């Protein structure tokens, strides 16, 4: 009866997402034939026996829509779900937000529209979207602006991957980043900061692989939306559901750049070794070394924190590791938060892909933060921005799609402005 | 054909 | 979808694009019949392929060779559209007086062509520069798709003359009076020359007479593995746009320089390794490129790498970054993170790697210097001026068109300057 | 004790019979022989042992009929309601109207009274008629005339191929097609506006054939038709009469042009993958981007929507899926007709023609929608027209078979006096 | 019910009658005897078929020809009418003195073979504009039927002197005087002029020696394809009238222009798939039709197309509204969706697909336009013109002849350039 859309835009969001409906798709058990030999949120019965997942696939390059279309999952997506275009987005916003994007992003609110009339309890929306591709970003946006004007009081939490501050696929990141983090500003309520480098030396620490590959960074973030929606998914002694989330870790209606943790993450050689205690794993989720955004959480005051156990666990005992990780003088809130935990328990240990370097285990912890230190990232991006606009370097490729010239600098600004909260937040009273 |  | 022309002029045009054609019917798995054992190839009945090029030369000589080597039989018979005077080394014999005739013709041919695609992506040209038939055609017929695609984008592998190997002596003359328009309407002039590949192929892979054939077969395998990514799938794909965002900060900076790895002997393929450290290490440095003009003695305002294969995204990532943050001197510190990668899952024909590594630099500016030397000593005393001037073509314009090299070459000294 | 009569005159009308004939039969189980291996409605026994047709097929060019003479059906049909005559109508309206028809007018007459002589419970007519050639306009006319002229109170409908609006078949269409407009603005109390280019854009996309042709364009229109006569044919839970469309949806006497939608016209794997109830059905029944004509309901209101659904279908369902239709801001209704909705039910699910592209599925629905957005086709067709009578062009092939010029200049006019209604009824009082 | 007698003249219509009756046997699968293995042939006892032609000329040199070349005996004696002379490439005299006592005769053998048929759809002519043969006896007989039938058409399969390849001397004055009559009392003046068969011939299948037997194979290819979706069931039907209807739009803009399609070599036969795209592409080409004028050089007031074979009607359609939509310039605004289709269901003999193009369109004024400068050229001078005026003719005819000329021509640029 309850549900969640699932949109995957730009190259990075669709090629995750596939990994997230393959983690989908194994633990409730279903094969990707489509018939399986609970899915209410994410599948729906074809009246006799087959199951269509709730999702749309938009992205400009056919190459990976070409791709899942003659993939392992070929026959289970619905064959008009799948939106392909027929141009690159070329990493220039404006490509995918004013040219083409005025083309497609109507017949992806028109195929939203009949994937949600047959919906009855819709609760939020799952948008996944590099900000640093070029329709990660125009696309992601545009198609944003058309659900905020059309649904409105219906959630909408992106989970975006926000470029690494040291490594670089790209060389206009901070162009086309600014654009759609100043247009998702005001649109998606949740905005869930994962970042890309982190989990490089998470995998490598922990899981102690030294030549890691995208799949594996997907395979994790499906892992982590998994762990997030099994409340709704499945049973457990504190159920929340998705409209719990924007409104426990939201504390203005403009500062909710929130980053995410996830535990246990330890590959099998050592498995058996450690003992994987509650109050280790919830100790383990709060180090800095495994934050997936790149930061370092000491340097500023965290603001909320949702704490999502499934598996066997024990209340007693998490409450007691709660209340020293409350002690550690490591971590600390802003003063005016003194109810800083959020918790959710379930009644399911996670399920493994096969292949998954992850091991299995009984217990896990999610741990998304609303915290300061995040800002930092902005400014550090923002840095880039200014050695690329003091000398108009790209803008041309911009100006020559329609978007005004000057309009950088408004967005700019406004990131500006963003900063400026969250330093107004971290001071006492 | 008959072209030649 | 995505589709791309080709047109191919000139006697080197000719030659490095029929090479390209078989590279890549050996790559596809095309035979020289036209079946296999819509990028580049168009269907035809009984499942026979037609290469999508057209042909164009002054003198039909050049039939001869497209007729014998390999792979001569795919081209269509329509698509070929020869003069028969020849301009005969001269510029103006092929863009004011005679190729100003068939280069209609060729664009009836290009129209033909290009309404039979349904997503052009967009254009690449194989030619000379002091090559009549090649530069002057080949830039004609830049100019009117210029001004007839608008949307469309170009990307012209012009071989430039480096003075370092003689081989005409009224070169500099054509190089400059297509250059003054080259950088005009044209989005991505990726420069190649014969020093550079005489180098390679004598102090890299220890050949012992590099001739033409296997310089051509180099050149045109990278000309393949620059695009390559999108012919396939790939983890971080591309396309010929993706490079003209990354590649192009302003619209005149873009001339590019090309190189490709991994290239070693029979001995040196046995005791070696084939990683992301060592094509890194063959890659970065001077001679491993196709241009005569000594990086290290510049910067690279930006540098795309597009890797070829399979392999982790994150050794790669960690690579160029290491690479990055170590020659920070050589490279242009006004702009952040100016390197750039993007992965292919398909391995050419032959190993399990391969690099394509392009290059916006501001080093190939002093090529344009020395070229414009040898100008002045061919404009100063007006030698050899008596074979343009009588064909129509107005001698002012000569004296512009260096005025607007310099400005070209001025603007990349400039950025060699500039700080924050 | 209930049936009707069917006229095919013209080229594209002769056509559709075929196909229409063909899933008649193909349906009541009457093989091609014209025996069994109903039908009261649209067969009739001889006697004993075969059925045979109930209509009548026109033509001058005698291709079409001696292709029926000889093709599949050479043993179904009664010879003497075959009846074609020996030059062409090339598509100039005072040819069939003047000059040829002059007296094969009378062999048709004596053979449709013939005809209505035998019948017992004869409802209405189905003419068929592509107005846009020459016979199926100038003898259509001609024929409509004479039947108003002589039965009079008998029901009337039509279902014309109007010149589509912007691919080309004919180059004098916009002259034989506003005469044939004009001449049956009163005699025909049911046009059916069907257009051959929105079924062309339908079997591109949700037939997912990309090289259509006639045959498939007929197979659906027969399937329209048949979903249409089901009422009288078979049972449903609410039947209609089609006397109900003569007075339901004709609100002003002289405005009767509406237009057609059918669904779900799918094929095999769109569906397979799709639960497909009546709430979407009807969701997308009304979607502007399929009908049969060519228009924008969006940028028009409506003014009577009749829905028959066939198949096992819920009513309660019905009820709630109109509603929640009626609900919607962007489809509005004139203020003169609040209740803007009529439901018809038969139980007889959809039958599927053996090789045809179409899919089998249960539930069906058939719209007739009397909107006024279709106003604007007059409007652009008239606008054709204007451009050739600006010069007189092409009018001495029509004054040269003893149509007075005068003529064409009333149907001008008065055709666009006929705008007079439509701009007037799209205001509110 | 729809037939077509076939009259001839001259000798270039007569061997061109020939071709198409030879031609048409293939198609309908007779042999040179007359057997198989109504709107063309008749029966006849035993079974066999004779084509409904009357063949007419002054010189016996063409019974000779028509009797030589194969499916000769297909014909009856009764429709051998011949003189004895000929005029000579002379028009006087086959239009006053020695034509006259023959069309009488010819009179006749026309009045017991049209009421033959029992619903004629009209006739047809074949015949030249120069010869004065051809030209003269046809103009006559072309009045005189016209005023015996006047309610059917009557096509003239006309081929127009060679403007600039000149085989004879006294082109203009046969062609002009011709044409002042032909321009009253004709319905469909479909052009042909031996210089744009030579240029197809040449430029389209690189033929080695194209004699009169090829270019008399390709306008028979041509005429068939008119009225075969007449011949023949199909999708969508037509006839020799509603082309009529569709084509003239105004009692004297009637003259055509025609085109066929495919045609190509062997060389390219190996290449380019069959499709509909490309058909209408190799149709609407400027030189891939029968007469020497660019039709860019003018817009096309209406255009009509059949096919032959079976196809997608929706393809068909759309290549037809993306052609008259993409070249919106040379196509005519004032009218609007100006193209015509038609389909037929039996292609010719092995072809999978054939496309046969007539077109009213103001490109071919500039033909009558040079005819007339050559006539007034020759005229001015009184040169050659006692031939003609010591047989009865006066010299007021030629100046009414040439006014009504330039009065046609002033009539096609008139209404060309006039708009909405
Ligand atoms: N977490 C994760 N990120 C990816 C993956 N693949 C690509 N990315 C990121 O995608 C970004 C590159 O921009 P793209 O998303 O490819 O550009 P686009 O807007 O989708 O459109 P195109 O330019 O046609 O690719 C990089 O920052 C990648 O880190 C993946 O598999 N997992
Ligand atoms: N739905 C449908 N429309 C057709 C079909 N065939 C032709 N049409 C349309 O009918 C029109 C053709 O004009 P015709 O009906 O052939 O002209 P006519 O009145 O019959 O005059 P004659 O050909 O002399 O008998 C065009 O608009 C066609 O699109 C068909 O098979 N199915
Ligand atoms: N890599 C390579 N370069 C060539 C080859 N042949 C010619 N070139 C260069 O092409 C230059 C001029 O261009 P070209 O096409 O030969 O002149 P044109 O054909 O007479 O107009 C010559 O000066 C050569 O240096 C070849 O076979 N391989
Ligand atoms: N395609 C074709 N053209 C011809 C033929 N014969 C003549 N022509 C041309 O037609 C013109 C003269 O026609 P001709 O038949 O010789 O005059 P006639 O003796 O009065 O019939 C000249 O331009 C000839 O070149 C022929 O057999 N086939
Ligand atoms: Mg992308
Ligand atoms: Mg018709």
């Amino acid at each position: 009866m309850r549900e969640v859309i699932s949109i995957h835009v730009g190259q990075g969001g669709i090629q995750v997402g596939n990994a997230c409906w393959e983690l989908f798709c194994l633990e409730h058990g279903i094969q990707p034939d489509g018939q399986m030999p609970a899915f209410n949120t994410f599948f729906s019965e074809t009246g006799a026996g087959k199951h269509v997942p709730r999702a749309v696939f938009l992205d400009l390059e056919p190459t990976v829509i070409d791709e899942v279309r003659t993939g392992t999952y070929r026959q289970l997506f619905h064959p008009e779900q799948l939106i392909s275009g027929k141009e690159d987005a070329a990493n220039n916003f404006a490509r995918g937000h004013y040219t083409i994007g005025k083309e497609i992003v109507d017949l992806c609110l028109d195929r939203i529209r009949k994937l949600a009339d047959n919906c009855t309890g819709l609760q939020g929306f799952l948008v996944f979207n590099s900000v640093g591709g070029g329709t990660g970003s125009g696309l992601g946006s545009l198609l944003l602006e058309r659900l905020s004007v059309d649904y409105g009081k219906k959630s909408k939490l992106g989970f975006t991957i926000y470029p690494s501050p040291q490594v670089s696929t790209a060389v206009v990141e901070p162009y086309n980043s600014i654009l759609s983090t100043h247009s998702l500003l005001e649109h998606t309520d949740v905005a869930v900061m994962l970042d890309n480098e982190a989990i490089y030396d998470i995998c490598r620490r922990n899981l102690d692989i030294e030549r890691p590959t995208y799949t594996n960074l997907n395979r994790l973030i499906a892992q982590v939306i998994s762990s997030l929606t099994a409340s709704l998914r499945f049973d457990g002694a504190l159920n929340v559901d998705i409209t719990e989330f924007q409104t426990n870790l939201v504390p203005y209606p403009r500062i909710h750049f929130m980053l995410s943790s996830y535990a246990p993450i330890i590959s099998a050689e050592k498995a058996y070794h450690e003992q994987l205690s509650v109050a280790e794993i919830t100790n383990s989720a709060f180090e800095p070394a495994n934050m997936m955004a790149k930061c370092d959480p000491r340097h500023g005051k965290y603001m909320a924190c949702s704490m999502m156990y499934r598996g066997d666990v024990v209340p007693k005992d998490v409450n007691a590791s709660i209340a020293t990780i409350k002690t550690k003088r490591t971590i600390q809130f802003v003063d005016w938060c003194p109810t800083g935990f959020k918790v959710g328990i379930n009644y399911q240990p996670p399920t493994v892909v096969p292949g998954g370097d992850l091991a299995k285990v009984m217990r896990a912890v999610c741990m998304i933060s609303n915290s300061t230190a995040i800002a930092e990232v902005f400014s550090r991006l923002d840095h880039k921005f200014d050695l690329m606009y003091a000398k108009r370097a790209f803008v041309h490729w911009y100006v020559g799609e329609g978007m005004e010239e000057g309009e950088f600098s408004e967005a700019r600004e406004d990131l500006a402005a963003l900063e400026k909260d969250y330093e107004e937040v971290g001071i006492e009273t | 054909n008959t072209n030649n | 979808m995505r589709e791309i022309v080709h047109i191919q002029g000139g006697q080197c045009g000719n030659q490095i694009g029929a090479k390209f054609w078989e590279v890549i019917s050996d790559e596809h798995g095309i035979d020289p019949t036209g079946t296999y054992h819509n990028v580049y190839y168009n269907e035809a009945t009984g499942g026979r392929y037609v290469p999508r090029a057209i042909l164009m030369d002054l003198e039909p000589g050049t039939m001869d060779s497209v007729r014998a080597g390999p792979f001569g039989q795919l081209f269509r018979p329509d698509n070929f559209v020869f003069g028969q005077t020849g301009a005969g080394n001269n510029w103006a014999k092929g863009h004011y007086t005679e190729g100003a005739e068939l280069i209609d013709s060729v664009l009836d041919v290009v129209r033909k062509e290009a309404e039979g695609c349904d997503c052009l992506q967009g254009f690449q040209i194989t030619h000379s520069l002091g090559g009549g038939t090649g530069s002057g055609m080949g830039t004609l017929l830049i100019s009117k798709v210029r001004e007839e695609y608008p949307d469309r984008i170009m990307e012209t592998f012009s071989v430039v003359p480096s003075p370092k190997v003689s081989d005409t002596v009224v070169e500099p003359y054509n190089a400059t009076l297509s250059v003054h328009q080259l950088v005009e309407n044209a989005d991505e002039c990726m420069v190649i020359d014969n020093e550079a590949l005489y180098d390679i192929c004598f102090r890299t892979l220890k050949l012992t007479t590099p001739t033409y054939g296997d310089l051509n077969h180099l050149v045109s395998a990278a000309m393949s593995g620059v695009t390559c990514c999108l012919r396939f799938p790939g983890q971080l794909n591309s396309d010929l746009r993706k490079l003209a965002v990354n590649l192009i900060p302003f619209p005149r900076l873009h001339f590019f320089m090309i190189g490709f790895a991994p290239l070693t002997s029979r001995g040196s393929q046995q005791y070696r390794a084939l990683t992301v450290p060592e094509l890194t290490q063959q890659m970065f440095d001077a001679k491993n490129m196709m241009c005569a003009a000594d990086p290290r003695h510049g910067r690279y305002l930006t540098a795309s790498a597009l890797f070829r294969g399979r392999m982790s995204t994150k050794e790669v990532d960690e690579q160029m970054l290491n690479v990055q943050n170590k020659n920070s001197s050589y490279f242009v510190e006004w702009i952040p993170n100016n390197i750039k990668s993007s992965i292919c899952d398909i391995p050419p024909k032959g190993l399990k790697m391969a690099v394509t590594f392009v290059g916006n630099s501001t080093a190939i500016q002093e090529m344009f210097k020395r070229v414009a030397e040898q100008f002045t000593a061919m404009f100063r005393r007006k030698a050899f001026l008596h074979w343009y001037t009588g064909e129509g073509m107005d001698e002012m314009e000569f004296t512009e068109a260096e005025s607007n090299m310099n400005d070209l070459v001025s603007e990349y000294q400039q950025y060699q300057d500039a700080t924050a």
